[PDB]
RNA sequence: ACUCGUGAGAGACUGCCGGGGUCAACUCGGAGGAAGGUGGGGAUGACGUCAAGUCAUCAUGCCCCUUAUGUCCAGGGCUUCACACAUGCUACAAUGGCCGGUACAAAGGGCUGCGAUGCCGUGAGGUGGAGCGAAUCCUUUCAAAGCCGGUCUCAGUUCGGAUCGGGGUCUGCAACUCGACCCCGUGAAGUCGGAGUCGCUAGUAAUCGCAGAUCAGCAACGCUGCGGUGAAUACGUUCCCG
C-alpha cells in the first residue's frame, strides 16, 4: 500500500512485543477478579498511562510483502491477490485447485 | 414523472437540464413508465474529443428501454440522449398502431 | 511400543516413506502394524480471481495432509539406532512418541 | 372484575388477565400469582372478593402499576429532555433515541409515511 | 452367520439375519421406538412382502449416518441383499421390484456464484 | 456500558485537574478534551469546556446528569434540516 | 420438453387404504415435505367423511372427483398471428389432476377451522354436488362451451 | 468378522441381442450390472468483442507536490436524512404459538487457542482448570425441523416483534457520536401485498439446523461449505428474451 503504514504496523508489533507481553498483561491480572484491590490500586489509570500502541487491539494483519490491509488469510500471511498468484505458480507446498 | 440523475464529477447545472428534459418524454411512451433514471458522466482525459457521457434508463410497463450518447458538453449530451430515447420509445410502441401492418393480411 | 506417525502433503511420497520405514525395522527385526492409514486433512480456502469487483468469479484451494500410523514392538536398541539414522524427503514429517 | 380501577377481562386464565394490568406483564403475573396463591388456570368469573383484595394489597404493596407508573415514566422523559442531553433533543423531534439507522427505516417514531 | 450393508445417502446399516422370528432390533430398538412412521415400515418390510418370507427371520441392524428416511432405505436395501444372500433363486422378483439397485440420489455439491446447487441469485434487469 | 468490576473511568487529566480545582472550592472553568470521562459526583460544580470537534461547548454539571459521559452534552453533527 | 415427452414417476399405493387416488390426495396437501401430517390430515379427513356418512371414504371420495372432473378446457391458441380461447378435450390424467388440485385448493378457503375439518366437508359437499369446487367445474364447463365457436382450430 | 479410515485394482467400453437405418454415422427397445448410453456434480472459458473494471493488491510511461498533495498525533467523519432504488431477514399465524418429554447428520476449527467436571448467578456470564497440536480432549455425549403429551381457540390475539424506559455481562486504554449479548417492562406497522417482475426440472424448489474465513469484540439477517425432511409440473415451440 504505502511504505510508511507498512513500516508503521511492524513498529506497533515490536512496541506490543516490548509492552503488551507484561505490562499489559498483569494489569489485565489485577482487573480480573472482584477480590483484587484494584479500585484504590488504579490498574486501569496505570494502563491507561501505556501507550496506545503497546495494545494488540490496534494491529492489523497486512500482506507480508504487499501491505494489502484486507482480503488477508491467516495460514499464509498473504492476500488474496497474491496467495492466487504463487499456488498457481506452486510456490505454496501441498496446495491445488479444488474439485468436488 | 420522476426522475433521478446519478451526476459525477463538476456538472453544474447538467442535473435540472436533464431531469427537464427527460421528463417530457412521459406522454410519447404508450405505457406508465416507472423509476426513469439518468447519470451524467465526464471524460477526465482531455484527449477525448467528446468527453460528456450520458445514460439514460427507463422502465416502460417492464420493458426496459436504455440508451447512451457521447457530447462536448452537459447540454448536447442531454439533448442526444432526448433523441435517442425519442427513437426508442417510438420503436417500442407495441401498441396496435404500430402493429397493424405487421400483422398477416389478406 | 512407540508410535510413528507420518503426515505429508503428497500421496506416493508418504506411501514411500511407509514402505522403507517398515523396511529397515523389520530389517533390525521388529514386529510391524503396517502402515495404517488415517483420514486426509482437507483445508479450504475461497478466494475472489479479480483484483477489484467481480465478486461471483471465485477460486477454491485445498490442502491436503495424509497420515500414516506405524506401531512396532520389542523396541531393541539396534532398531531405535537404526531408526534415528534414516534420511527422509522433505515433504514428509515424523513424530515418534 | 375491578382491580386496582382496571376491569379485567370476561373469561382469561389468571395470569394473562393479570397482563392487563399497567404494570404487568407475564413474569410478573406468573410470580405473583405464585407468591399469593390462588390458580393461575382459574377463570376470571371465579374470582372471590377476598382474592380480589387479597391481589390489590399485594399488588398495592410490592408493585407500581397503572397511574404512578405512566406519571413517572412520563416525568423520567420530561427531565432527560430538560437537561439537554442527547437522548433529550432525540425525544423533542421525534426520532429513535436508541442509536437506529435513519436514513430509510425509523418510520415508528417519524409515523406514518409523508410525501414531498 | 451372513451379514451385508445397505447405504443411502450417508446412511449406513449394517444388518445381520438368523432364522428366528419376525423381531427387529435396531440398535437395541424395536421397529415401533426406533422408525415410528408407517410410510418407513412399509418400506422396511416390501421386500419381505413380496418375498412372502415376512416374519420367518430375526434382524438385527447398526444403523450410522443420515436421518430417518435415509436409514429406512439402507436398511431395506441390507434387507434385500440378505434375502438374495439367504435365497438366490427369488433374484427376478427382487430385481425386477428394484430393491437391489442402490439409489446414486446424493446431495449435490454447492456452488460459487450461486445461493444453493441451483438457485441463483435474484438478477433485476433494471 | 463498563462492567462494574473495573470501576467507572475517568481520564486521569482531568481528574487531576478537577482535585486541585475542587481543593480551594472555586470553580473556574476548565478546558478539556476527554468526551469519553464518565461523570464523577465530584464534578458537581465545576463546568468543563468539552471538545466537540470544531470547538469546546461549556457543560454545567449537576446531580442529574452524573453516571453519564462528558460526550453526551458536546453535540457532533449539525444538522438544521431541508 | 423440447425433445420429447419426460417420464412418469409410478407413485406407490396407500397402506390402510391400498388406492393410488389417496396417495395423490396426500402428495397434493403436502407442504415443506411433511409427509407425516399431509397423511394425518388426509386420513382424518377420510375417516371423518366415513363417520358422517357411514360409508367406505374411497367410494364417496371417487363419487366427489367424478363430480369435480372436468372434461373440457379452454386454453390460449396462437393462430395466423392472432390469440383465441380455444376450447380442448381434457385427459383423464389431466381432469384427475385438476379435480384433486381444486379439491384441495377450495377446501384451503373453508371456514371450519381446522385442515381436517375443512377438507371432509369439502369432500362431503363434491360427493352431494354442492362443494365449490363443483361451482368451478360447472363454469370452466360453461366457458368451453362460450367459446365452441374456436373448437375448429 | 461387518462399517469406517486410505493405498492398489476391477468395473461402462453401444461390450451383447433384436429393429430401424446407404449396412454408414447414428438412433429405438431389451438382457446383464451398482451404474447404459458425454451415470451425477466440479476444475478446465477458442480467435476476439464491449477503448468493460482495476494507476487504491502490485508494477508502470508521462504530468504534478516537495517546507508540501510527504510524514507524526488528538478529536471527529466514513454510521449524517424531507425522500428514491436495490438486495435480504422477520412476520401477518392453527400445515401455528407456548410448555414438558424424547430420536436421528455431515463437514469444520482449536496453544498463549479449544477449553470439560464442579461451584456461583434467572441469564448473558464469573471462578476454576481436567484433557488436548488433537479419528483420542474440547466444540458438549453434538443439532433443529421431526415424533408424543398438555394448553391456547381465530382475536391485531398466548401472532408479530419494531420502538422506547430501567437494570447488567463480555471484549477493548476507551462501547456518547458508534458493539454484541442478557434480564424486567413497553407492545408499532403488519389481515398475504397494484402495475409489473424473479428463481427453480429431482435429492431440485421449499423449509430446518451446523461449521468456517475475516475477527480483541462484533453491525453476520452477508459470504463460503455441510448435512435433516423433501414436492408439483413439462401437453408443445405460436408468442416474449438470448
Amino acid at each position: 500500500a504505502k511504505k510508511s503504514k507498512i513500516v508503521k504496523n511492524e513498529q506497533r508489533r515490536e512496541l506490543v512485543q516490548r509492552y503488551a507481553e507484561r505490562r499489559a498483561e498483569l494489569k489485565r491480572t489485577i482487573r480480573d477478579p472482584a477480590s483484587s484491590p484494584e479500585r484504590r490500586a488504579a490498574a486501569v489509570s496505570a494502563l491507561q498511562r501505556l501507550p496506545r500502541d503497546s495494545s494488540p487491539v490496534r494491529l492489523r494483519n497486512r500482506d507480508v510483502v504487499d501491505g494489502r490491509p484486507r482480503g488477508h488469510l491467516r495460514k499464509f500471511g498473504l492476500s488474496r491477490v497474491r496467495v492466487r498468484e504463487m499456488a498457481h505458480r506452486g510456490e505454496l507446498p501441498g496446495v491445488r485447485k479444488a474439485s468436488w | 414523472m420522476d426522475v433521478d440523475v446519478s451526476t459525477d464529477g463538476e456538472l453544474p447545472g447538467a442535473a435540472e437540464y436533464a431531469r427537464e428534459k427527460i421528463g417530457r418524454l412521459s406522454r410519447r411512451a404508450h405505457r406508465p413508465v416507472l423509476h426513469a433514471r439518468v447519470r451524467l458522466t465526464r471524460h477526465g482525459d482531455p484527449a477525448v474529443e467528446r468527453p460528456v457521457i450520458a445514460q439514460a434508463n427507463l422502465d416502460v410497463n417492464g420493458r426496459q428501454v436504455r440508451a447512451q450518447v457521447e457530447g462536448v458538453n452537459a447540454r448536447e449530451a442531454v439533448d442526444r440522449l432526448e433523441a435517442r430515447l425519442r427513437s426508442r420509445l417510438e420503436r417500442i410502441a407495441e401498441h396496435w398502431e404500430a402493429r397493424r401492418g405487421g400483422v398477416p393480411a389478406e | 511400543k512407540i508410535r510413528i506417525r507420518l503426515k505429508a502433503y503428497d500421496h506416493e511420497a508418504i506411501d514411500a516413506s511407509a514402505r522403507k520405514i517398515v523396511e529397515t525395522v523389520t530389517r533390525t527385526g521388529a514386529s510391524v502394524v503396517g502402515p495404517v492409514p488415517l483420514p486426509t486433512e482437507k483445508n479450504v480456502y475461497c478466494v475472489i480471481r479479480s483484483p477489484h469487483k467481480y465478486k461471483d468469479s471465485r477460486e477454491h484451494f485445498e490442502m491436503r495432509t495424509h497420515k500414516r500410523l506405524i506401531d512396532i514392538l520389542d523396541p531393541t536398541p539396534k532398531t531405535v539406532d537404526a531408526l534415528m539414522r534414516i534420511d527422509l524427503p522433505a515433504s514428509v514429517d515424523v513424530n515418534i512418541q | 372484575a375491578r382491580l386496582v380501577g382496571v376491569d379485567l377481562p370476561r373469561d382469561k386464565r389468571m395470569e394473562i388477565a393479570l397482563t392487563y394490568i399497567y404494570g404487568i406483564g407475564r413474569t410478573r403475573s406468573n410470580e405473583i400469582l405464585a407468591a399469593t396463591g390462588i390458580d393461575k388456570n382459574m377463570r376470571t368469573k371465579d374470582l372471590t372478593d377476598d382474592q380480589v383484595t387479597v391481589l390489590r394489597d399485594y399488588i398495592e404493596g410490592n408493585l407500581k402499576v397503572e397511574g404512578d407508573l405512566r406519571r413517572e415514566v412520563q416525568a423520567d422523559i420530561r427531565r432527560k429532555i430538560e437537561i439537554g442531553c442527547y437522548q433529550g433533543l432525540r425525544h423533542r423531534r421525534g426520532l429513535p433515541v436508541r442509536g437506529q439507522r435513519t436514513k430509510t427505516n425509523a418510520r415508528t417514531r417519524k409515523g406514518p409515511k409523508r410525501t414531498i | 452367520p451372513i451379514q451385508t450393508v445397505g447405504r443411502r445417502k450417508e446412511a449406513v446399516v449394517r444388518v445381520r439375519l438368523v432364522p428366528g422370528t419376525g423381531q427387529f432390533n435396531l440398535d437395541g430398538r424395536t421397529l415401533e421406538n426406533y422408525f415410528p412412521n408407517k410410510v418407513h415400515q412399509q418400506l422396511i418390510k416390501a421386500p419381505l412382502v413380496t418375498v412372502d418370507r415376512v416374519d420367518q427371520f430375526d434382524i438385527y441392524a447398526h444403523l450410522d449416518g443420515g436421518g430417518p428416511s435415509g436409514q429406512a432405505g439402507a436398511l431395506r436395501l441390507a434387507i434385500a441383499r440378505a434375502l438374495i444372500l439367504v435365497q438366490p433363486e427369488d433374484r427376478p422378483a427382487l430385481k425386477k421390484a428394484g430393491f437391489l439397485t442402490r439409489d446414486p440420489r446424493a446431495i449435490e455439491r454447492k456452488k460459487y456464484g450461486l445461493k444453493k446447487a441451483r438457485k441463483a441469485p435474484q438478477y433485476s434487469k433494471r | 456500558p463498563r462492567s462494574l468490576k473495573k470501576g467507572p473511568f475517568v481520564d486521569d487529566h482531568l481528574l487531576k485537574k478537577v482535585d486541585v480545582q475542587n481543593e480551594k472550592n472555586t470553580k473556574q472553568v476548565i478546558k478539556t478534551w476527554s468526551r469519553r470521562s464518565t461523570i464523577i459526583p465530584d464534578f458537581i460544580g465545576h463546568t468543563f469546556a468539552v471538545h466537540d470537534g470544531r470547538k469546546h461547548v461549556p457543560v454545567f454539571v449537576t446531580e442529574a446528569m452524573v453516571g453519564h459521559k462528558l460526550g453526551e452534552f458536546a453535540p457532533t453533527r449539525t444538522f438544521k434540516g431541508h | 420438453p423440447r425433445k420429447g415427452p419426460a417420464p412418469k414417476r409410478p407413485l406407490v399405493n396407500d397402506p390402510v387404504y391400498g388406492s393410488q387416488l389417496v396417495t395423490q390426495l396426500v402428495n397434493k396437501v403436502l407442504l415443506e415435505g411433511k409427509k407425516s401430517l399431509a397423511e394425518r390430515i388426509v386420513y382424518g379427513a377420510l375417516e371423518q367423511a366415513r363417520e358422517k356418512t357411514g360409508t367406505d371414504p374411497v367410494v364417496t371420495l371417487k363419487r366427489a372427483l367424478d363430480n369435480v372432473k372436468p372434461a373440457l378446457e379452454v386454453r390460449s391458441r396462437r393462430v395466423g398471428g392472432a390469440t383465441y380461447q380455444v376450447p380442448v378435450e381434457v385427459r383423464p390424467d389431466r381432469s384427475t389432476t385438476l379435480a384433486l388440485r381444486w379439491l384441495v385448493n377450495f377446501s384451503r378457503q373453508r371456514r371450519e377451522k381446522t385442515m381436517v375439518e375443512r377438507l371432509a366437508n369439502e369432500i362431503l359437499d363434491a360427493s352431494n354436488g354442492l362443494g365449490a369446487s363443483v361451482k368451478r367445474r360447472e363454469d370452466t364447463h360453461k366457458m368451453a362451451e362460450a367459446n365452441r365457436a374456436f373448437a375448429h382450430y
